């Protein structure tokens, strides 16, 4: 190790972080109090994500921050109350009230130094720190504002370290603020130069998968988070197991980000099957690979058939023979129209983790024999930015709600500067995808 | 000057000082700087007995101040029913128009004085009289959403 | 974002405030002695928002009771939940305000203000995380209007970073005590436009019309009007009082509801509309709740929503129902009446569902609208204010209390400017 | 109508050795290109453009209107070291080096005297700052919280503001200097408003005129995340930012010809309401630095001018 530190910012970041760690403990055979039985081997794969104490206790290299206590109090009181470093569960009293300007400066300034001093404590326990994985929403005041203040500060204190994001993109089905597009554009603008790779999780795509594949009428955050945690686990498994693809954080940029600004890959996960839907025959390697090119299975709503590919990774889990992967890829190359940019290599990088995929017992997802997560960098994701930019433009033209941000120390021109950066980004995707 | 004193007495509703001041020759039709007479003042401030006494002794029922306000405008505005009835009985012009184009009907309607509106209508208040913005008492009742007033204003026949 | 400090000023303020405390206490299982006796942990999860925890497992309202009239304390104390209030939280004068804003704002009110502020201070220092202030008052009288607004400007300067919220009762000649009510209300609206974050416009014109025309009450009483007020007050605070995601605190509600600082006057709506002691023979369905809460007949401000456009809406559903059916009915209202919701504020309608229904109802819905149609309430008051002001009727009652005539001109200019501001956004397009 | 005018100053010795390159490319006499995006304004004055040429285009017409009894407003905006002082005042007594204010004051006293036949002139000056949302008189240190009131015709005015009688150009400069010594400065931490009221009485005709010239000194917008402003400084920064938003909202409304103009957004926009509305010409003078290092703060000054339009 080669340690990675996970940071969970605000409600979405925290609750998704809860589901991710619940799943990592299940995958690595760690109990809720950090204990692990008989089959110990220090020299363990998961040591990149878990430090080891004295009593044989494996503790996540995780930090949880919120500007309000309610969500983190549940963590301090729940099934995992003894899993995390109690000093690594940090809370303020007065939240950012869905206002980026409060998370970023007026409120966030009161707790930022404590957060960095707590991160330093975890960093000091690392022999070869690779960097950070940062979980947050785009829409919340904390998820947006506090994360970008944190990202700016981490860039100064850990210049040579990689920073990855898991960003919850807003959907009106579960939205709690009208100002979510403002917060999303302001955070994207300030975080852009500080992030190396970012995995957008569109709440609407997760919501649709829960409705269509898991038959959930009105999906709850618990339903969405368990699905999201499954997909994040598929992305992070290579860092936690001794594989050959994406073994370190640097490798995610190398494999998925040929252009620094175009650092938003698309994740497509298959198969998502209802635990209550019995009995279907198990899906083959061809069936799960073909499912990677079906828009219905994406983490973000967009159409890759419209755009162009710059990079493509397929990460298998379970009973997956390498020859069968090779054959399914050749099938996909011929049968499908997957266009790559006239400069990047037309190739599919493959990773295989032989461990049967893990699900939460009693959850909505059925245990499958084999699974795949495709990580591709497509220009089609620009559509998700266009939808956000549109909503921002409609409100900003009237300066609706702007008094809230200006009232919290922000200068109005910051809205214009952020939106010009989003316009430069949309143009960057246009210039590449041609 | 006793004119100034009579204006003060009628305003304050001092019935006895009104009698005493007039007895010493106080001008029953004296005006202040804005043209209000003791009658406009007693009618605004609801002194029924003072209105009756002024009218019995030469007060001009239709006197206008600088803004064209008559005693009836003021009694209709403030909601003094008995005063409105006494003024009308003494020949008050039901359709007098002030400087804002208002008639007593406009003022009673704006203020929600429903009984006064009914009285004014029975004495021939002009239902079509427009103010400076082209509004009749009916236009006011419908722009306001006042259904009770709209109903009374339409009842005519 | 935990504690809310509640202030009730004047006769109306203390009447509607008392009712609010009775209704929420019954919802939270708090008896008149301040003891909890309910059967759900959901009742106590957010109890701290309105109640302090006293020694011996007692819950005490974070309420301050103010008046210039004497017999108001006596009347509140004699009430069912009269004994639940902290005796030291009663700040009562003996002279009264005589339905004059100037007496409330400058004379009798200014003599009592510092002693109100000390009680406000004692309550605020003991808060773990103060959200802000909630004031109940009428705008047509002297104490609630003049002293209420004096308290608001004094609290704002002492607590500039806390939310100021009002339940403001708008005068009507259909209910009325005097011709000076348009003066008192216009003078108070000038204060409210500048010093509140959120104001619920509780219109007596609207309450009287509901009681008379819908509920068939021939002679509506204050108790008939207050039955509507207490339903609304309970409904609009559901999100602050029970666990939830949406508008769970005063500042989140303000950030969602207020696009322009002056446009912070809300049209409250409620369904079903009932009379006191009316038997419910069936529960309303989700489609009926949706239609009714958006219906002009169900609005607590005498404004027609079709005459304006919605900037923002908060809808609260109460009782056991389908979250899927709520979602669909809410989507259908917006898509079928899309021209009535500004296209330049996307997803401006937010919906919350609370499992606990209010007393006597199996199902309820509360509507909170920020509509440009509220300019109709401001036009009605302005027209009566201007009718009186042009003729200078009773001005001496105000200028005799120190007040300059210039404050009438300013308050008039302010209300006309607010009406023009609503009109601007009503005609604004996303071109 | 409103006009926005951009001015680029030459490079100073403190930044000549810094090795900064000219990011300021020009187009026509109204457009300035920064990082391949154009920025159109009413007029763009380069480094070579004289103080005389700047004054004629931005202030000369407003001065004539004020002397004719109408109102007018001149705003000056720019970050530190942009050129505000040099543009607005310069070498106050030198004939070539003098800025905008000594020229306005020159032209006013050149109209005065030249009319002594039937006319009686009175020049009244006022100087106040808006600091922490309070109106502070810069001519009377005791008047720290002046209020905006309305007359019978709803016209907003500052109640109890000092009104100094001035009979010469030197008297005006001395008044500006006295007021400047009372301004809150850490770099200005408040907005400044200088009032020149030109009163005239035609003795024979009995007709009176009163034209108001408002000289507004704007503190630059502050990004509080940067600077790291706290306490009173943070309250100052919010107040400056709020006022600039309000102003931007007002000029935008006036530019689009809106029926509603949000003068009530700030105390500043309400003081200037009568001089900004109706038959009044307004010029916003925005000062920019041409340095490659200032590209952030200059694009900030440029976007504020774009808001006005
Ligand atoms: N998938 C998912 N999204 C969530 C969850 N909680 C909140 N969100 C989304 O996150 C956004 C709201 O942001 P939050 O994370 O709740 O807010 P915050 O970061 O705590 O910030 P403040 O409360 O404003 O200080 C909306 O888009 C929600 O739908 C969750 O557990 N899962
Ligand atoms: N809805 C309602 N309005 C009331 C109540 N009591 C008084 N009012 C109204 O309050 C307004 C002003 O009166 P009030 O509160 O009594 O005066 P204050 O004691 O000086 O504040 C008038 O418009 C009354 O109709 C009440 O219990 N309910
Ligand atoms: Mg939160």
């Amino acid at each position: 190790m080669r340690e990675c530190i996970s940071i969970h910012v605000g409600q979405a970041g925290v609750q998704i972080g809860n589901a991710c760690w619940e799943l990592y403990c299940l995958e690595h055979g760690i109990q809720p109090d950090g204990q692990m039985p008989s089959d110990k081997t220090g020299d363990d794969s998961f040591n990149t994500f878990f430090s080891e104490t004295g009593a044989g206790k494996h503790v996540p290299r995780a930090v949880f921050v919120d500007l309000e206590p309610t969500v983190i109090d549940e963590v301090r009181t729940g099934t995992y109350r003894q899993l995390f470093h109690p000093e690594q569960l940090i809370t303020g009293k007065e939240d950012a009230a869905n206002n980026y300007a409060r998370g970023h400066y007026t409120i966030g300034k009161e707790i930022i130094d404590l957060v960095l001093d707590r991160i330093r404590k975890l960093a000091d326990q690392c022999t070869g720190l690779q960097g950070f994985l940062v979980f947050h929403s785009f829409g919340g005041g904390t998820g947006s504002g506090f994360t970008s203040l944190l990202m700016e500060r981490l860039s100064v204190d850990y210049g040579k370290k990689s920073k990855l994001e898991f960003s919850i993109y807003p959907a009106p089905q579960v939205s709690t603020a009208v100002v979510e597009p403002y917060n999303s554009i302001l955070t994207t603008h300030t975080t852009l130069e500080h992030s190396d790779c970012a995995f957008m999780v569109d709440n609407e795509a997760i919501y649709d998968i829960c409705r269509r594949n898991l038959d959930i009428e009105r999906p709850t955050y618990t339903n969405l988070n368990r699905l999201i945690s499954q997909i994040v686990s598929s992305i992070t498994a290579s860092l936690r197991f001794d594989g050959a693809l994406n073994v370190d954080l640097t490798e995610f940029q190398t494999n998925l980000v040929p252009y620094p600004r175009i650092h938003f890959p698309l994740a497509t996960y298959a198969p998502v099957i209802s635990a209550e839907k019995a009995y279907h025959e198990q899906l083959s390697v061809a069936e799960i690979t073909n499912a990677c090119f079906e828009p219905a299975n994406q983490m973000v709503k967009c159409d890759p058939r419209h755009g162009k590919y710059m990079a493509c990774c397929l990460l298998y889990r379970g009973d997956v023979v390498p020859k069968d992967v090779n054959a399914a890829i050749a099938t996909i190359k011929t049968k499908r129209s997957i266009q790559f940019v006239d400069w990047c290599p037309t190739g599919f990088k493959v990773g295989i983790n032989y461990q049967p995929p893990t699900v939460v017992p009693g959850g909505d997802l059925a245990k499958v024999q084999r699974a795949v997560c495709m990580l591709s960098n497509t220009t089609a994701i620009a559509e998700a930015w266009a939808r956000l930019d549109h909503k921002f433009d409609l409100m900003y033209a009237k300066r609706a709600f702007v008094h809230w941000y200006v009232g919290e120390g922000m200068e109005e021109g910051e809205f214009s500067e952020a939106r010009e950066d989003m316009a430069a980004l949309e143009k960057d995707y246009e210039e590449v995808g041609v | 000057d006793l004119g100034k004193k009579l204006l003060e007495a009628a305003r304050a509703g001092q019935d006895d000082e009104v009698r005493i001041l007039m007895a010493n020759g106080a001008d029953v039709n004296a005006t202040d700087a804005s043209g209000l007479t003791p009658l406009h003042l007693a009618a605004t401030y609801g002194h029924l007995e003072i209105v009756e006494v002024l009218l019995k002794h030469g007060a001009d029922v239709n006197a206008i101040d600088i803004m064209g306000s008559t005693p009836l405008h003021l009694a209709a505005l403030i909601g003094h029913l008995e005063i409105v009835e006494v003024l009308l009985k003494h020949g008050a012009d039901v359709n007098a128009v002030d400087t804002w184009g208002d008639t007593p009907l406009h003022l009673a309607a704006i203020m929600g004085h429903l009984e006064i509106v009914e009285v004014l209508l029975k004495h021939g208040a002009d239902v079509n009289a427009q103010d400076k913005f082209g509004k009749t008492a009916f236009d006011i009742s419908i722009d306001n959403g006042n259904e009770d007033l709209a109903e009374i204003l339409q009842k005519l026949n | 974002m935990r504690e809310i400090v509640h202030i009730q000023a004047g006769q109306c303020g203390n009447q509607i405030g008392a009712k609010f405390w009775e209704v929420i206490s019954d919802e939270h299982g708090i008896d008149p002695t301040g003891s909890y006796h309910g059967d759900s942990d959901l009742q106590l999860e957010r109890i701290n928002v309105y109640y302090n925890e006293a020694t011996g497992n007692k819950y005490v309202p974070r309420a301050i009771l103010v008046d210039l009239e004497p017999g108001t304390m006596d009347s509140v104390r004699s009430g069912p939940f009269g004994q639940i209030f902290r005796p030291d939280n009663f700040i009562f004068g003996q002279s009264g305000a005589g339905n004059n804003w100037a007496k409330g704002h400058y004379t009798e009110g200014a003599e009592l203000v510092d002693s109100v502020l000390d009680v406000v201070r004692k309550e605020s220092e003991s808060c773990d995380c103060l959200q802000g202030f909630q004031l109940t008052h009428s705008l047509g009288g002297g104490t609630g209007s003049g002293m209420g607004t004096l308290l608001i400007s004094k609290i704002r300067e002492e607590y500039p970073d806390r939310i100021m919220n009002t339940f403001s009762v708008m005068p009507s000649p259909k209910v009325s005590d005097t011709v000076v009510e348009p003066y008192n209300a216009t003078l108070s609206i000038h204060q409210l436009v500048e010093n509140t974050d959120e104001t619920y416009s509780i219109d007596n014109e609207a309450l009287y019309d509901i009681c008379f025309r819908t509920l068939k009450l021939t002679t509506p009483t204050y108790g008939d009007l207050n039955h509507l007020v207490s339903a609304t007050m309970s409904g609009v605070t559901t999100c602050l009082r029970f666990p939830g995601q949406l508008n769970a605190d005063l500042r989140k509600l303000a950030v969602n509801m207020v696009p322009f600082p002056r446009l912070h006057f809300f049209m409250p709506g409620f369904a079903p509309l009932t009379s006191r002691g009316s038997q419910q023979y069936r529960a309303l369905t989700v489609p009926e709740l949706t239609q009714q809460m958006f219906d002009s007949k169900n609005m607590m401000a005498a404004c027609d929503p079709r005459h304006g456009r919605y900037l923002t809406v908060a809808t609260i559903f109460r009782g056991r129902m389908s979250m899927k059916e709520v979602d669909e009915q809410m989507l259908n209202i917006q898509n079928k009446n899309s021209s009535y919701f500004v296209e330049w504020i996307p997803n401006n309608v937010k919906t919350a569902v609370c499992d606990i229904p209010p007393r006597g109802l199996k199902m309820s819905s509360t509507f909170i609208g920020n509509s440009t149609a509220i300019q109709e309430l401001f036009k009605r008051i302005s027209e009566q204010f201007t009718a009186m002001f042009r003729r200078k009727a009773f001005l001496h009652w105000y200028t005799g209390e120190g007040m300059d005539e210039m404050e009438f001109t300013e308050a008039e200019s302010n209300m006309n400017d607010l009406v023009s501001e609503y009109q601007q956004y009503q005609d604004a397009t996303a071109d | 109508n409103i006009k926005v005018m951009c001015r680029f100053r030459p490079l100073n010795e403190s930044e000549v050795n810094r090795g900064d390159k000219y990011i300021a490319k020009f187009q026509g006499e109204d457009t300035v290109v920064i990082a391949s995006k154009p920025y159109a304004f009413d007029r763009v004055f380069q480094s070579s453009t004289s103080q005389e040429q700047v004054y004629n285009d931005a202030a000369k017409k407003i001065v004539k209107d004020v002397l004719e009894g109408y109102n007018g407003t001149i705003f000056a905006y720019g970050q530190t070291s942009s050129g505000k002082t040099h543009t607005m005042e310069g070498k106050l007594h030198d004939p070539e080096g003098m800025g905008i204010i000594p020229r306005i004051v020159q032209d006013i006293f050149n109209y005065i005297y030249s009319m002594d036949e039937n006319l009686e002139f009175h020049i009244k000056v006022s100087y106040f700052e808006i600091y922490l949302d309070k109106i502070r008189d810069l001519l009377d240190v005791s008047k720290t919280n002046l209020s905006v009131h309305e007359d019978k015709n709803r016209v907003p005015y500052v109640k109890g503001a000092t009104e100094r009688f001035v009979s010469s150009p030197d008297e005006v400069m001395d008044t500006i200097d006295e007021g400047k010594s009372n301004r809150h400065v850490a770099s200005s931490r408040s907005h400044s408003i200088f009032l020149i009221n030109v009163k005239q009485e035609n003795t024979q005709t009995e007709q009176k005129l009163s034209g108001k010239l408002y000289l507004v000194d704007l503190a630059g917008s502050e990004k509080v995340s940067k600077t790291g402003a706290e306490g009173a400084v943070l309250d100052e920064a919010k107040n400056i930012n709020k006022s600039l938003s309000a102003l931007g909202n007002v000029i935008s409304a006036l530019a689009e010809g809106s029926t509603y103009v949000p003068y009530r957004d700030s105390k500043m926009t309400r003081i200037l309401q009568d001089s900004l509305g109706g038959n009044a010409r307004t010029t916003i003078v925005i000062c920019c630095s041409p340095s490659s290092y200032n590209e952030s703060e200059t694009k900030s000054t440029l976007l504020f001018g774009q808001r006005a339009k």
